């Protein structure tokens, strides 16, 4: 299990909520645009939606 | 009113990757300009 | 706040990749680009971003 609003970077609940809060790593590259990797990469491409 | 504010809180708990109540909204921010605008 | 192994991300040319994976007929473009750029808009973004700082 893993929690998709956390997964996203940001959880309303935090300890309340259902699933569960896997903490992860944060591509800095696809954060200020692109990473060529796509998803080799090792760090997380969070998506906004 | 937010309960990551408060000191028997974990802000991990709330936000991944190391983000701040600060810094997420900073890339909130970001998201909003960048995918409408300049 | 970009780099590619010692070069902002910006200043990275996109022609000089081998791979290109992110012109495929089909591909998850937003496994490689955020804020749903593409390879034209990123580059355009890049152009604007480095004629400011
Ligand atoms: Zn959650
Ligand atoms: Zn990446």
């Amino acid at each position: 299990k893993d929690c998709p609003w956390y997964d996203r970077g940001f959880c309303k609940h935090g300890p309340l909520c259902r699933h569960r809060h896997t903490r992860r790593v944060i591509c800095v590259n696809y954060l200020v645009g692109f990473c060529p990797e796509g998803p080799s990469c090792k760090f997380m491409h969070p998506r906004f939606e | 009113d937010k309960p990551w504010r408060k000191p028997g809180a974990d802000l991990s708990d709330y936000f991944n990757y190391g983000f701040n109540e600060d810094t997420w909204k900073a890339y909130c921010e970001k998201q909003k300009r960048i995918r409408m605008g300049l």
